[PDB]
RNA sequence: AAGUUUGAAAAGCACUUUGGAAAGAGAGUGAAAUAGAACCUGAAGUCGUGACAAAGACAAUGGAAGUACCUCCAUUUCAAC
RNA sequence: GAUGUGGCCUGGAGGUUAGGACGAAGCUUAUGGCGUGAGCCUAAGAUGGACCGGCCUCUAGUGCAGAUCUUGGUUGGCGUAGCAAAGAUCUAACGGAGAUAUACUCAACAUGCAACGUUGGAUACUGGAGCGGGGAAGGAUUUCGUGCCAACGGCACUCGUA
RNA sequence: UUAAUGAGAUUCCCUCUGUCCCGAGUUACUAUCUAGCGAAACGACAGUCAAGGGAACGGACUUGAAGGGCUAAGCGGGGA
RNA sequence: CACUGACAGGGAACGUGAGCUGGGUUUAGACCGUCGUGAGACAGGUUGGUUUUACCCUACUUAGCUGGAAAUUGCGAGAAAAAGAUUAUCCGUGCAAAGCGGAGGCGAGCGGUGGGUAGUACAUGGUACGCUCAUCACC
């Protein structure tokens, strides 16, 4: 079901959600960073981005967006602090908490191994231009993987 | 200068201290051309050469001649944004680099690795002088290659008046560097003769047939 | 086959970004002469405000001779400077290179937290090493080989010198960390100036030290920033018509159509200010010293009243110049506040008005804050007299 | 901080001890001076000793020259869950050329955030009578100055503050009090 | 415009668990849920992700000859052969 | 430009030979082999689920890279341009899943932000040629109550002419 | 030829002024940074120059000279 | 006409319109003269007559981050360095001289940091200095 596998999957915890209702790139950006990060190292960023102490660095969807000092532990000049996508992932990691306890498993030791973001199917809506055009408002949701292992 | 992890890996692998096969070559009175194409066609052959005394290089004609020719290669220059223009090098030692570069396939990774395996100074610096002996290109130098009658140009003399800014410095290098080698030279004279006559006594103190042997074939 | 006039702006003064340091450095010494004696060239001081003196003029010729003119003035703070180190310089076909540093063998707080961006919370270890090392036998040989191949190699001598921010007590300048700054020796052979610079270690200079009243200096600054400033201010081109479609404030023809690409001598908005600048040719009017051995700063032999060289009200954003000073004739770049270098000068000092022998007759001391019109505050007082909250003092005194 | 001064790190007792030796390195060096220089004013002239000025704390209305100002501070420790104290705000040095449309909700926000500071605490509340006077010439005509009462409380343990206005006849002379 | 063309039967996912819900993680049905509902097959193009290859700036692609490393490929050989 | 080819290829027909649930067609390929080439054939699917290959002859709506080609889908630009006329909201309490949402250390700040509807209060606007109260034309349930927030109300919603 | 009338065309004078000499300072709304939302045009492939030839004005070709990679705000020389 | 030292001549797609402006030129309205039977014409006069788009690449201007000498790799070793049991096996000086001068432990030396005390110096709160007890190191 999802595009890998745990090593050990009576050590693992899942979680994904379909047709998530935020901005693809946005939610790629802040999904992406906790990659390989401890589930309560994860928790702590969001809530910190929450809070604009620290921000999302922008890789790859970062065209024309602002420079920050936020972005320099990333490595970067470039970050946001994408509230939407970031309360949208910080309701999937708990999701996949609740699956490693029901599991038998201490959250407090799981790894995240495994982050996916992909693009959904688009919604369409229109916009109304000068000289009596019609052009396209589309909406880019997305997909949404992780699991996550026991160190 | 080396990183920390080269010194511990050769501190580890128990090697001596290294030193490639490098050609050291006196420019002194050699022609600037001739030298240049020489060394070129020997660093596409994987030679590792080091010139030294490029301010004593010659070029055929009167200073004058050249050092206007030197102007007009300096007054090219790209006019929109001349930072990333050519770029003009006044030093003696880096003419001689260029000119080595235009006589190079300086595009190719092949031209580079040539090109880098170049050095090039004014004078003799001290990190060079005990190397061992140095060379001469017979093909390049004035006294085969100029009729004498000619006026000639030194190098150096035409980059100073030119922008080179670091002539009486080499000039003042190069005076204590010949007084230090004079004064190790005459000293090490009494080695030197003791050397001449024991190999003067050893002929009398070989077995005869071996002296026969070094006559026959010009050696005593 | 135009109207002609030049062009805008100096080209030899770019590019127009941001100084890479906030301190003037010399990018360049005054010409060494050995027949000179042994002297220090260079000094860091800081903006404090601008004022006006009156003073007589001597140049016969002039329509101006043997009479008063009013000269706008620059106060800039000079407390002593402290040297740290000395440096070697040889001279090699490649340049100046450092041949070593003697660093003294103690040091300020002030100086040591230069190296540090939070030295509070830090362990502050600077130079813990070098002092316990430097003080034994194997140091004090390791300091003799280097001050020997100073004598031995060395063409150029510079001293490390730090300015002391407790000295210049001042609010507004933040900064606690000393400014450090290389400063060269000039005058006799290299071993005098090696001896002068042993002597200096460790020890406090003065401004009055490094330069004399009348003379003239050069000051390193760096100007005032304006931040992203478009073409009209930035290089003074004309501002076009009014009835320009999309903008007025541009240079309309940003070039021809070949060559097919912009050249670099075309006005373009970017930085503009906080630029490095030498301003060479400035006349020192008076080099004073602290108010807490001299408070008549102000008085001259023409104006017997006791003031300090601080306007009534302070100068606006600085303060109170607490400490020895130097009165620069005429405008400095950069603000107040700023740390600046004032280097011996460069061009030749022999025409007459860089030769003029300087007496000041008044320095005006007026508020700064809004048309002063007092001198001091007893000329206040005796214009007012008794005001109602003086008054309502006295009735709380008698009870 | 650095991660040689962090509390997690070293823990409680290791902050506490290098935190008294830096004190008795600054206590040390202080004492030394204080003795050194009292000493050697006391051995020296007339026309010198006063010709030093108030070097060793001769000076009336001046600072202690030993310490820091902050390191004479009695820190009397811990204050209380619930605390109250009286404060001015100069409003108009903070709402200085600010769009006259809004200067009323950026004088809100401004309280909120001077109180925040204050009190350590995100939940401000501002009280209807602060408001009312905030709001009572008008969204451009707030008043320069206003004095507010700041009653901290709480309800991990939650703290929110509570912000009154406190009329006034005059702004002169009223510094920062605490009320019980 | 638009085949409802899931599957042989609806057997159309009880029940647990966390979430406001949508859903997720389990468990079940089924020969098969990458057969889960406008669901057979499921291409190209584009995108995500993991592993790897490297790589200055010669726009990239391309030709020809090698070489380094890989190879879920083919074929041959394995003793008087 | 002409012509030839027991030359290649595609959908059907008359014949003849085979294959397929022990897996047909289709689809995937660092999947090899064969052919100068058009292409053919094998292997492997951790693909699929029911038809179909070869050979001779017959037959045709029989081969695509481009026509500002037709239809569908995608795509860089791009989280960019921008969502700036009509002045404006603030505060508490209540309601709400919409919070005061936390690994250890940690008193609270510095680790759950931002946004809602109602009532009260404050502030302002419309300024009677009115974002007032009623009619024609046009519209036709948009009216009312309760409920509910998937989509829609180019931001949001607990609200709505949904 | 014509008094009166004219968002008709023209010249001069008084007044007046940032039209200009010659620009400077301030405001609202933008741009700009953030949250939410989110297009289009255009798009062979791509983009550093000099000269040379060449369909007689090259981003690609010949010979030189430059060129470390990635970015934010602008800008109108070129992309005939 | 006037000032001035002087008021030289040219090129840059007759440089430069997504830089402007739009007076001229060059649509449609209209008047005149001449021409034409006429519709209409004029190289003649006259008046009125929409100036669109940059957010892409490069160029230029400023403004951030950041690898890298085998220009990312090789382990592929070159110092505008020293001068020796082959840089090892001491430090100074001197010409790459001649020589010359220092160089199991306890104790000692030399110092870094703390106590006591005593002037003084420096711009005068803060460092250095003499004597003694402590520790620390290196020898
Ligand atoms: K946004
Ligand atoms: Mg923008
Ligand atoms: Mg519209
Ligand atoms: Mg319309
Ligand atoms: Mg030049
Ligand atoms: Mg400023
Ligand atoms: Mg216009
Ligand atoms: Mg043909
Ligand atoms: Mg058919
Ligand atoms: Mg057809
Ligand atoms: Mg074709
Ligand atoms: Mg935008
Ligand atoms: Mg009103
Ligand atoms: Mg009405
Ligand atoms: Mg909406
Ligand atoms: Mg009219
Ligand atoms: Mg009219
Ligand atoms: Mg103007
Ligand atoms: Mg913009
Ligand atoms: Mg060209
Ligand atoms: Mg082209
Ligand atoms: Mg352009
Ligand atoms: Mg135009
Ligand atoms: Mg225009
Ligand atoms: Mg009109
Ligand atoms: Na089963
Ligand atoms: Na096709
Ligand atoms: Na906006
Ligand atoms: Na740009
Ligand atoms: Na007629």
């Amino acid at each position: 079901h999802y595009s890998r596998k745990p090593q050990v999957s009576s050590k693992s915890a899942k979680a994904k959600v379909s047709d998530l209702r935020c901005h693809y790139k946005n939610t790629f950006e802040t999904a992406n960073v906790i990659n390989g990060m401890p589930l309560r190292k994860a928790q702590q960023l969001y809530r910190q981005v929450l809070a604009k102490t620290r921000c999302i660095p922008f890789k790859r969807y970062n065209g024309k967006i602002g420079r920050t000092a936020q972005a320099k532990e990333w490595g970067q000049t470039k970050g946001r602090w994408p509230r939407k996508s970031v309360v949208a992932m910080m309701s999937l990691l708990k999701n996949a908490e609740a699956n490693a306890i029901e599991k038998g498993l201490d959250p407090n030791q799981m790894v995240i191994k495994h982050v996916q973001v992909d693009q959904a199917a688009r919604m369409r809506r229109r916009t109304y231009r000068a000289h009596g055009r019609i052009t396209p408002y589309m909406c880019s949701p997305c997909h949404v993987q992780l699991f996550m292992s026991e160190k | 200068f080396p990183s920390r992890k080269d010194a511990f890996r050769a501190q580890r692998k128990g090697a001596k201290k290294h030193r490639p096969e490098i050609i050291v070559i006196d420019l002194k009175d050699h022609v600037l051309g001739r030298a240049a194409a020489v060394v070129a066609k020997q660093l596409l052959l994987g030679k590792k050469i080091t010139v030294v005394r490029c301010e004593q290089l010659n070029i055929a004609g009167t200073e004058i001649r050249n050092k206007i020719k030197y102007l007009q290669y300096l007054r090219k220059r790209k006019l929109t944004n001349p930072t990333k223009g050519p770029f003009h090098h006044r030093a003696p030692s880096d003419v001689f680099v260029r000119t080595v570069r235009s006589m190079l396939p300086r595009y190719t990774k092949r031209g580079m690795k040539a090109l880098n395996s170049l050095v090039a100074y004014e004078g003799i610096p001290p990190n060079v002088v005990r190397t061992g002996g140095r060379v001469v290109i017979p093909r390049a130098q004035r006294h085969v290659c100029y009729r004498s009658e000619r006026p000639y140009t030194v190098l150096g003399n035409m980059c100073k008046h030119v922008g080179w800014k670091y002539s009486d410095v080499v000039a003042n290098l190069e005076k204590a560097r010949v007084e230090k080698a004079s004064r190790h030279h005459e000293k090490q004279a009494k080695l030197r003769d003791a050397w001449k006559s024991a190999r003067k006594e050893a002929l009398a103190k070989m077995p005869k047939h071996n002296v026969e042997v070094l006559k026959k074939f010009g050696y005593a | 086959c135009k109207f002609e006039h030049p062009r805008h702006g100096h080209l030899g003064f770019l590019p127009r970004k941001r100084s890479r340091q906030i301190r003037g450095r010399a990018r360049a010494f005054p010409k060494d002469d050995a027949t000179q004696k042994p002297h220090l060239t260079s000094f860091m001081v800081f903006k404090a405000g601008m004022t006006h003196i009156v003073r007589d003029v001597d140049r016969p010729g002039s329509k101006v001779n043997k009479k008063e003119v009013v000269e706008p003035v620059t106060i800039l703070e000079a407390p002593p400077m402290v040297i740290v180190g000395i440096v070697g310089y040889r001279q090699t076909p490649v340049g100046l290179k450092t041949i070593g540093t003697v660093w003294a063998h103690h040091t300020s707080v002030e100086f040591r937290r230069r190296y540090y961006k939070n030295w509070k919370q830090s362990a502050q270890l600077a130079f813990s090493r070098q002092k316990q090392f430097a003080n034994t036998k194997e140091g004090k040989v390791a300091e003799a080989r280097t001050l020997n191949a100073f004598a031995k190699k060395a063409s150029v001598i510079r001293v490390i010198a730090h300015t002391q921010l407790r000295k210049l007590r001042n609010h507004r300048v933040g900064v606690k960390k000393a400014h450090v700054q290389e400063i060269q020796v000039n005058g006799g052979s290299v071993a005098a100036k090696i001896a002068l610079a042993k002597s200096l270690l460790e020890k406090e200079v003065r401004v009055d030290s490094v330069f004399q009243q009348s003379e003239a200096c050069d000051v390193c600054s760096v100007t005032k920033g304006h931040g992203t400033e478009g073409v009209v201010k930035r290089w003074g081109v004309a501002c076009l018509p009014r009835k320009t479609h999309r903008g007025l404030r541009k240079v309309a023809c940003i070039g021809a159509w070949h060559p097919a690409r912009v050249m670099y001598t075309v006005a373009r908005a970017g930085q503009h200010g906080y630029h490095h600048r030498t301003q060479l040719n400035k006349k020192i009017y008076q080099i004073g010293r602290s108010v807490a051995v001299e408070p008549n700063q102000a008085t001259t032999t023409y104006d017997l009243t006791a003031k300090t060289i601080t306007p009534m009200g302070g100068f606006v954003g600085y303060g109170t110049v607490r400490n020895d000073y130097v009165m620069l004739k005429g405008s400095v770049s950069g603000p107040r506040r700023r740390v600046m270098t004032l280097r011996r000068p460069m061009a030749p000092q022999t025409s007459r008005q860089l030769k003029e022998k300087i007496v000041l007759k008044f320095i005006d001391t007026s508020s700064k804050i809004g048309h002063g019109r007092f001198q001091t505050k007893k000329e206040k007082n005796q214009w007012f007299g008794p005001l109602k909250k003086d008054r309502i003092r006295r009735e709380e005194r008698l009870r | 901080t650095r991660a040689g001064m962090k509390g997690k790190v070293l823990g409680k007792e290791k902050k506490a001890a290098i935190i008294d030796a830096r004190k008795k390195a600054a206590e040390s060096r202080k004492n030394r001076d204080d003795k050194r220089w009292k000493r050697v004013l006391a051995n020296m002239d007339e026309e010198k000793r006063k010709k030093f000025h108030g070097v060793g704390n001769t000076a009336k209305n001046s600072r202690v020259r030993g310490a820091t100002r902050a390191s004479l501070l009695k820190r009397t420790g811990r204050k209380p869950d619930a605390v109250s104290m009286e404060a001015t705000i100069h409003l108009s040095k903070l709402l200085k050329k600010k769009t006259f449309s809004k200067r009323a909700p950026l004088a809100i926000k401004r309280i909120k955030a001077f109180v925040g500071r204050l009190m350590k605490t995100k939940d401000n509340r501002i009280d209807a009578s602060l408001n009312t006077y905030i709001w009572h010439k008008g969204v451009k005509g707030v008043p320069g100055r206003v004095r507010v009462l700041i009653q901290r409380k709480s309800e991990h343990k939650h703290f929110y503050t509570v912000i009154s206005n406190v009329p006034v006849a005059s702004f002169k002379g009223l510094t920062t009090k605490t009320v019980e």
